[PDB]
């Protein structure tokens, strides 16, 4: 019938394991071919945009915090593509999870060829790897491409991932099962969600990088990673007496460290 | 796989003989809509008198020293026309043609201690922006607790209760027709829109779209919207002209079952006799469904959907003339058709004498039918 | 070709600004119609009932 | 019953541009169309065929293929009889990809739910890249029957279902 | 061209259906006034009877 409701999760500062991030594919059309640019920058049709349908894109995966990169950004292998920009790879990044700061995100650069050593943006996305609630991003996303920019680590973020937005969300929820099935009445709902799909796909030129999180599992669990910090359980012994000592000072009976660096330098 | 149509069937086989038990006439003007509280204690209606009254059922059953209305609310001003009680007789929402909406918490009371209404969360729509509401229904989504309501500028708004927030809203094609009723799937996955002229138009409640719009093939309107209690794709429609009670499969759009009670051919599109079912009552029972409908011709009629040479007239005096149900198959659909066969003084006619703009039912002891009229006068039938 | 191309394209633009002018028009038309429907329904009623 | 003996349900499973749907299509209404709509969501269909004697009622299912619409959870595959894992004989990604494909069927399907490798566009010869040896022996080597279909003209569109459906059949 | 056309028989309609509604209104009230007239004869009859 069914396996319990129990929530298992990890604190975020006790996973001690790199993050990985998979590139999964790049859905949508590029910004055609405009030929006026090309007469005024001849290096122009020399660029995946005006060599191939499908140039051999890659993607860096960078995490930010504060707005600071964490570490170096990592790229995607090359892979070959013909007719579909589908990585399919699992990048490991530099980062790990107790590593990660609440406000950490992964800013995801498109890039292509622009002539001999240039590679220019195809675009940029970038999603917070904690949710609302301070857990890590679980399973399958598709992040919103913002076109011919770099991916943007600042905080806030000039690139968010995150009327098909709405439906998506419903229609990964019913995919997973946490809506309610109903065939008569899927049949003919989802015929209504293809045609805004494809709406959209005519309105705007937008491009959608899919990614996905690892999963973490023990004994056939699913582990969530929610963000904490240890000693996050060390509530403050604080108490309001001051019968005698009136005024508290922190420094009170602890070592004099301006004496010990001259102490360090003189003897 | 487990909501149930009504939280109070009506007892098995109930066949209701149609014993006036409350003549209450305490509206001025017409009377528009009755609803029954879920746990049927409480019924109330709402008029063009502007009043909204609350009548008590359980004292309409054997000891009726005084039928009198427990509790009347006027104070929302204009015509209210429509009400619904919120699942608990504590709330009761009805709406003005001025453009308000008002929460109105209904007090049980210990008889040392009178009863009372009192306001809660209010609601004015802008008759430019939204115009007034023309139907509204209120159902639990388990974490809230929606009054859904159709305004005449298309708006079928969705308001939380225990928020102040919009749940939803659902723009509806006023293309289509102006909305004068619509109907909740009991499984809370799916509404039907009945307009004006004859279109019934489906949302998907989970993905909060518009997914289907059948029109009748006389465009004639809605004047009632009732799901189903047997096939979740159904919708029962009452149509303007011959007392046509229509059923449609909202999946395919095909009539399936049609009441005819017309001096017209069935079915026929030509020349429709000007009455029409105001309100319908349909209930699962015992398996077989039934379905009760009053309306322009001042008849409560009883239809046995299983058995429909059993159907009768509920209200009418013996006197007119007897009638005969016939179930035939014209387009394809089954159509249970109504033909005419061709101590003091006579006793008082029990029946309305005006147009019954409603039909309810609530189970106290025995179940009750109560059927409102256009002058005013709510009647009880045991 | 570049000059011509600009003409008819803010020729389609400004006639398809005057459908949306008159798709707006209707709307209210839709919102004003459904209300004086409403009331002659209304009234159709209350000439039966009289 | 008097109307079906058995009700079988087929899914159809795939990378996106195989001809899910127009497999779909080309079965149960015997139409194609080259205007690609992206599957979302669930699509199904529902034919009835004869086979051996008996009155099998096939609703075929049709899921997006697209990964912006799919998930790793899958309700889908629950209570299907049998799945079709459609691939483009042009695309050789989506052949590799029926690995995948077989592992979310093994994890989410039934424990023995019938399967079939379809190689849909054969039509598409001078385009073909995936070779019928090279997607046999794959099939063979996992015991899935495979069939070469062609939605555009309805080659051995049939055959795949009317095998599948038997397949089941022996199986119930 | 034929939105123009569209809101040239819309705007008709919207006037027929105002000055209808008026000759409902119209009769409606005239109706009332007899409807009074019947009710106030019908209770002298009543009281006489
Ligand atoms: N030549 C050829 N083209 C085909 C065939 N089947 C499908 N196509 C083409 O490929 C396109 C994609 O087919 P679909 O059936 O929509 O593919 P799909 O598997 O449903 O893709 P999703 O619905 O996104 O999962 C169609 O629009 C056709 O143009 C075929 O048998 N032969
Ligand atoms: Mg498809």
């Amino acid at each position: 019938m069914g396996e319990a409701e129990k929530f298992h999760y990890i604190y975020s500062c006790d996973l001690d394991i790199n993050v990985q991030l998979k590139i999964g594919s790049l859905e949508g059309k590029r910004e055609q071919k405009s030929y006026k640019a090309v007469l005024e920058d001849p290096m122009l049709k020399f660029s995946g945009l005006y060599q191939e349908t499908c140039s051999d894109l890659y993607v860096t995966c960078q995490v930010f915090a504060e707005g600071k990169p964490l570490a170096l950004p990592v790229r995607t292998s090359y892979k070959a593509f013909s007719t579909r920009w589908n990585w399919n790879e699992w990048l490991k990044l530099p980062v790990k999870y107790p590593d990660l700061p609440r406000n950490a995100q992964v800013a995801l650069t498109i890039w292509d060829v622009y002539g001999p050593g240039k590679a220019v943006p195809v675009g940029g996305t970038t999603v917070s790897l904690f949710g609302k609630y301070g857990m890590f991003r679980q399973g399958m996303h598709d992040l919103k491409v913002w076109p011919n920019v770099e991916a943007d680590g600042s905080e806030p973020t000039k690139t968010p991932g995150r009327q098909m937005s709405r439906l998506a969300k419903l229609t990964k929820a019913h995919r997973q099962g946490h809506m309610v099935k109903v065939d008569w009445l899927d049949r003919l709902t989802f015929r209504e969600i293809e045609m805004i799909n494809e709406s959209e796909k005519r309105s705007s030129n937008f491009m959608y990088l899919m990614v996905e999180f690892r999963c973490v599992k023990c004994d056939d669990k699913e582990y969530g990673i929610v963000y904490y910090e240890k000693d996050g359980d060390e509530s403050s012994p604080i108490l309001t007496s001051f019968e005698l000592v009136k005024v508290p000072d922190p420094q009170m009976s602890m070592e004099n460290l301006v004496e010990s660096k001259h102490h360090k330098l003189a003897r | 796989e487990n909501a149930e149509w009504e939280s109070k069937p009506p007892p098995p086989g109930w066949r209701p003989k149609g014993l006036l038990v409350a003549h209450l006439h305490e509206h001025k003007s017409a009377v528009n809509r009755i609803r029954v509280s879920d746990e049927h204690s409480l019924f109330a209606t709402c008029s063009n008198d502007g009043t909204v009254k609350i009548w008590n059922s359980q004292k309409m059953e054997g000891k009726t020293t005084t039928t009198r209305s427990i509790l009347t609310y006027s104070r929302i001003g204009g015509r209210v026309k429509t009400l619904t009680f919120c699942q608990g007789s504590h709330y009761l929402a009805i709406a003005s043609d001025n453009g308000a909406v008002q929460l109105l918490g209904i007090e049980a009371s210990k008889l040392p201690k009178s009863p009372k209404i009192h306001p809660l969360q209010s609601r004015i729509l802008d008759q430019k922006e939204d115009g007034c509401v023309v139907d509204m229904h209120h159902f639990n989504s388990g974490a809230q607790s929606v009054l859904a309501y159709a305004t005449v500028n298309g708006s079928l708004v969705g308001w939380d209760l225990r928020s102040s927030s919009n749940a939803w809203t659902l723009k509806h094609d006023l293309k289509s027709g102006l909305i004068t009723s619509f109907a909740v799937d009991i499984h809370q996955c799916w509404l039907c829109i009945g307009t004006s002229s004859g279109t019934m138009a489906c949302w998907d409640m989970r993905f909060q779209l518009p997914i289907s719009s059948h029109c009748h093939p006389s465009r004639a309107r809605i004047r009632r919207l009732s799901m189903h209690p047997l096939y979740q794709s159904w919708v029962i429609a009452a149509v303007q002209g011959n007392n046509e009670v229509s059923m449609w499969d909202m999946e395919t759009g095909d009539r399936r079952f049609t009441l005819w009670a017309s001096s017209a051919p069935p079915l026929s599109e030509l020349q429709p006799s000007p009455h029409s079912v105001h309100g319908i009552y349909c209930s699962p029972a015992d398996g077989n469904p039934i379905l009760l409908t009053a309306g322009s011709d001042m008849k409560i009629r009883f239809w046995d959907l299983a058995y429909p040479e059993r159907s009768y007239v509920v209200a009418g005096s013996t006197s007119s003339p007897s009638v005969s149900y016939y179930r035939k198959i014209i387009e394809g659909t089954e159509v249970v058709q109504e033909i005419q066969n061709k101590r003091g003084p006579e006793s008082l006619p029990v029946g309305h004498h005006d147009i019954i703009t409603d039909v309810a039912t609530f189970q106290t002891t025995q179940g009750f039918i109560v059927t409102a009229s256009r002058d005013g006068i709510v009647k009880v039938w045991k | 070709v570049e000059k011509n191309r600009k003409i008819v394209a803010e020729n389609l633009e400004k006639v398809q600004a005057e459908a949306e002018r008159l798709d707006q028009e209707e709307a209210q038309y839709q919102r004003e119609y459904s209300e004086f429907k409403r009331q002659q329904l209304e009234l159709d009623d209350e000439l039966k009932s009289v | 019953n008097p109307e079906y003996d058995y009700l079988f349900k087929l899914l159809l499973i795939g990378d996106s541009g195989v001809g899910k749907s127009c497999l779909l299509l080309r079965f149960a209404d015997d139409t194609y169309t080259e205007s690609y709509i992206s599957t979302i969501g669930v699509d199904f269909k529902i034919r009835t065929i004869e086979l051996d004697g008996k009155t099998i009622k096939l609703q075929i299912w049709d899921t997006a293929g697209l990964e912006r619409f799919r998930t790793i959870t899958s309700s889908y595959y629950r209570g299907a009889h049998g799945i079709i894992v459609v691939y483009d004989v042009t695309d050789q990604e989506s052949f590799n990809n029926v690995k995948q494909w077989l592992q979310e069927i093994d994890r989410y399907a039934s424990e023995n739910v019938n399967k079939l490798l379809v190689g849909n566009k054969c039509d598409l010869t001078t385009k073909k890249v995936v070779d019928y040896t090279t997607a046999k022996e794959f099939a063979d080597s996992l015991g899935i029957p495979f069939l070469e279909t062609s939605a555009k003209n309805a080659t051995n569109v049939e055959q795949s279902f009317m095998t599948m459906a038997a397949e089941i059949k022996k199986r119930m | 061209q034929k939105l123009y056309s569209r809101a040239q028989r819309h705007q008709e309609k919207k006037e027929k259906i105002q000055r209808h509604n008026r000759k409902l209104g119209d009769l409606v009230e005239k109706k009332t006034i007899d409807l009074r007239s019947h009710y106030e004869r019908l209770a002298n009859l009543r009281r006489s009877h």
